[PDB]
């Protein structure tokens, strides 16, 4: 069995009543006949209360999650409840998308998502097919920058470029602090293209302290990793036009598909189960009384979960729980203030869309530098 | 106005020994500005159970900060997390008095956690610094697998390359595992004559057997280990001379409260003689909204000096966890452990004492035999 739970919205109900019958929507081979819960109010109170609770009226198998971005401790929550109950789960949403390094040494998360040096390994691509190959880098002291400050130093090494750094700020961006004195590490700056790496709290107070600099014209170009962007659809004010960023394939789609290809993965790895190993593998997980001593049957089961592929697409999972080579794309921020797939990064190889990044102005009419020709051959 | 903090302890008497030094901070400094207050609660097996425990807690008290221990440890790991989970939430800064993994030090997974006592990965500071002193040069490294292992790897190798010394054959060994010997075979053609273990109570016991067929215990190697690395199941099994270490006060659990108390009201009195300080949210059900001021509170209670420390001088570091302690080095001579030195701060200062080394020799021992025989 297979159970979903609904932990944000803006009242989908009909979603909800509409995930409600189809015992028979799938077309899986497998009972997947799913059960289904709500919240209200998501926080660490109901959701301990509900998701084990649940666990003592069914054994079901697992569980698929989902909920609002821009909330971030629900991460580790999750983690913690799939510790005891040894139960499988799987979290397809905004807010636990964002990749937990260590998890706890038991557990099955099972997250989905790209970690951060898969986000600059397909940067460090865009970044050079124009051939920038000057840059500078801004961090504020937002827990786990000096991760991320590692994965430039290292993945500037494992390339064929000089990639010549100039320097790294550091500055705190929060809702209080002197804004010369990062006036003064701002001001004093010379580049062309920009990496910043901050949260979205800390975006709006950053680019707006970058237009009174004068670091926001056609003369520059952005670089934000998956963290800082809105919501996905609604971008708010002081984003310059022209941002890049990486993102996971599944960028635009409907909540209920998502769903449909998330009981997917634990059907195709059921269904997987009885082929090789042989029928259902035992589905219980127990709520407070007597939880997990050890597992020697179901730790056998999570193995058949990782290879898992699906109406043309891979899947496959590495130990740390986040995806391994997904097809990701980039999207930039068009002069609509929309965001539009710019290119693909498949199998290895990056595509793209523009030939010329085209660089706009302060009101639009996209300015072409006069020195820069088209030549037309043949072989 | 009324300051309240709460606590998680073990036993109910030290409980009073919390009131009673909460009661002795108030009459220290206090006065009609604001007073304190306190509430305790204690574990439960199905650490759960201990979550929902800790959300009573909160409900009944607009807390400002937390203390926790864990003086029964059948897990000496899984104690304090839910705790940290639950409370970091709201950015409820949490202390930590009693407990030495690694891994609350990542501060990307837990928010918001201090601690009173350096971990397990601050110890090879004074493996280094010995090494320096003795001039031992060729050292043979041995560590686990898990987390809590692989962090003193990095730190040692970070705290060497300052001086590009680059120790040499860093061996891994899988934890809980036994028959370890296929591995040790491999540093037994080695030059180098001191090894350093790092590793868990249960696996500590197997390597000293291990090494009693291989036959390395004997004269003219010497080697130096952890604090957990002794004093458990296998220090019956350990070969005397092995120069080990331990804590100048760690486990005594009573004068941590004493010492916390103090760096926590001295702080509640340097904020709140400042802006908006509203309040943290009175309830786990019917909140989903961070105390707006959670991380200040934490900003200034990193720099909080403390002078008159039962402990001793307590301040923080930039990751939060007590800098500056000591430690007293000890030696195992017929099988009981005797102090031959101590360690304070910055550098290692010994006395009065001449040390047995493993064969029974009097003389220092160097290490590398440069083998004569060649491949
Ligand atoms: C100052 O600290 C005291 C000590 O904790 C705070 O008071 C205590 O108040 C709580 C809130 O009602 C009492 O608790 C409830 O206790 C009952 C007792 O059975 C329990 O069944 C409930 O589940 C609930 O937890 C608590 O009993 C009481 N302490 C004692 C010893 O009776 C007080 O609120 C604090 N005030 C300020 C201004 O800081
Ligand atoms: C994908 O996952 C399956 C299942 O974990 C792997 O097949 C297993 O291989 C091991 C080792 O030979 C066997 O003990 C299991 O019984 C196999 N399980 C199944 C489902 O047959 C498989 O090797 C993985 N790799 C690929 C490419 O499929
Ligand atoms: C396991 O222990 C035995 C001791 O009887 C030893 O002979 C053998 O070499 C060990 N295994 C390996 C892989 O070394
Ligand atoms: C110890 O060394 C080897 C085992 O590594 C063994 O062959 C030898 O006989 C032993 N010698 C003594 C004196 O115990
Ligand atoms: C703990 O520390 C206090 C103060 O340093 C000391 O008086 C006491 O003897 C120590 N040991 C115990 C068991 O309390
Ligand atoms: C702890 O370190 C201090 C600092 O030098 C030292 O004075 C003291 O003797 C040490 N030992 C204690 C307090 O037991
Ligand atoms: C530690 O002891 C030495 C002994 O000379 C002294 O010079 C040094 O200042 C002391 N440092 C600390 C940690 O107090």
């Amino acid at each position: 069995t297979v159970a979903v739970v609904f932990s944000s919205s803006g009242p989908p109900q009909a979603q909800f009543r509409a995930r409600l019958t189809p015992q028979s929507f799938l077309d899986l081979p497998l009972e997947i006949q799913p059960l289904t819960v709500g919240v209200n109010t998501t926080n660490p109170s109901s959701l301990l209360t509900q998701i084990c609770g649940l666990l003592g009226a069914a054994h079901v198998h697992g569980i698929v999650f989902e909920d609002n971005v821009d909330t971030e401790a629900v991460a580790q929550i999750l983690d913690f409840i799939s510790s005891q109950t040894h139960v499988p789960i799987l979290s397809i949403s905004g807010g636990s998308a964002v990749v937990l390094t260590p998890k706890e040494p038991g557990s099955a998360f099972l997250q989905l998502g790209v970690s951060l040096e898969q986000q600059l390994q397909v940067l460090f691509k865009v970044l050079e097919e124009y051939d920038w190959s000057a840059f500078a880098v801004i961090t504020s002291l937002h827990p786990g920058h000096a991760l991320f400050l590692e994965g430039v130093r290292a993945v500037a090494d494992a390339s064929h470029v000089s990639w010549r750094l100039l320097d790294v700020v550091t500055l705190e961006l929060g809702p209080g602090g002197p804004r010369a004195r990062t006036q003064r590490l701002l001001r004093q700056l010379d580049a062309p293209v920009f990496v910043a790496y901050c949260s979205r709290e800390e975006a709006e107070v950053l680019f707006a302290e970058a237009a009174q600099a004068g670091l926001v014209g056609p003369g520059h170009v952005w670089l934000v990793p998956n963290l800082a962007l809105g919501s996905t659809d609604a971008p708010p004010a002081t984003f310059p036009v022209g941002l890049i960023s990486v993102v996971t394939e599944s960028w635009r789609l409907s909540l209920r598909q998502k769903v449909r290809d998330g009981v997917a993965i634990l059907a195709l790895g059921a269904h997987s189960y009885w082929r090789q190993h042989g029928t259902l593998p035992a589905p219980a997980g127990d709520c407070r009384v007597h939880p997990g001593p050890v597992s020697p049957a179901r730790e056998a089961f999570y193995r058949h979960l990782l290879n898992v592929t699906w109406e043309g697409r891979d899947f496959s999972f590495s130990p740390g729980g986040y995806l391994v080579q997904p097809t990701m794309v980039v999207i930039a921020l068009n002069r609509h203030r929309l965001w539009e797939m710019v290119g693909r990064w498949e199998h290895g190889v990056l595509y793209m869309k523009y030939p010329v990044w085209p660089r706009y102005s302060a009101s639009l009419q996209p300015v072409v530098d006069s020195r820069h020709l088209t030549v037309a051959t043949l072989e | 106005k009324i300051v309240n903090i709460g606590a998680v302890l073990s036993t109910r008497k030290h409980e009073q020994m919390f009131r009673e030094a909460v009661n002795q901070a108030n009459k220290r400094h206090g006065s009609w500005k604001i007073q304190l207050n306190a509430t305790s609660v204690t574990h439960k097996p199905n650490a759960i159970q201990m979550a929902l425990s800790v959300c009573e807690d909160l409900i009944s008290s607009q807390v400002y900060a937390i203390l926790v221990s864990h003086p029964p440890t059948p897990n000496d790991h899984f104690t304090p997390t839910p705790v940290s989970y639950t409370a970091g939430f709201y950015r409820i800064p949490v202390l930590g008095l009693t407990t030495r993994m690694s891994i609350y030090s990542d501060k990307s997974i837990h928010l918001s956690f201090l601690r009173t006592v350096p971990p397990y990965s601050h110890q090879s500071s004074v493996w280094f610094e010995m090494m320096r002193v003795y001039s031992w040069n060729h050292i043979i490294l041995l560590v686990s697998d898990d987390h809590e292992g692989r962090a003193a790897q990095k730190r040692l190798e970070t705290l060497l390359e300052e001086r590009e010394s680059k120790a040499e054959k860093v061996l891994q060994f899988d934890p809980g595992t036994k028959n370890v010997t296929a591995l040790l075979m491999e540093a037994k053609e080695l030059e180098a004559r001191v090894i350093i273990l790092s590793a868990s109570e249960d696996d500590a016991a197997t390597v000293y057997r291990a090494a009693a067929m291989l036959n390395m215990t004997g004269s003219g190697y010497v080697w130096l280990v952890g604090e957990r690395e002794i004093s458990g199941n296998a220090l019956r099994y350990a070969p005397d001379g092995i120069l080990g270490l331990q804590l100048i006060n760690g486990k005594n659990e009573s004068a941590h409260i004493s010492d916390a108390v103090g760096v926590v009201a001295q702080a509640v009195h340097e904020l709140l003689e400042k802006e908006n300080i509203t309040d943290p949210p009175r309830g786990c059900v019917g909140n989903t909204n961070i105390w707006k001021t959670g991380p200040l509170f934490k900003r200034v209670l990193m720099s909080s000096k403390y002078a008159d420390g039962v402990t001793g001088r307590v301040e923080f570091n930039e990751d939060g966890d007590r800098k500056f302690a000591n430690y007293s080095i000890m030696n195992l001579q017929n099988r009981k452990l005797v102090q031959v030195g101590i360690y304070n701060g910055t550098h290692v200062i010994p006395n009065d004492r001449k040390i047995i080394w493993p064969g029974g020799e009097t003389e220092k021992p160097r290490g590398y035999q440069m083998s004569t025989r060649l491949k």
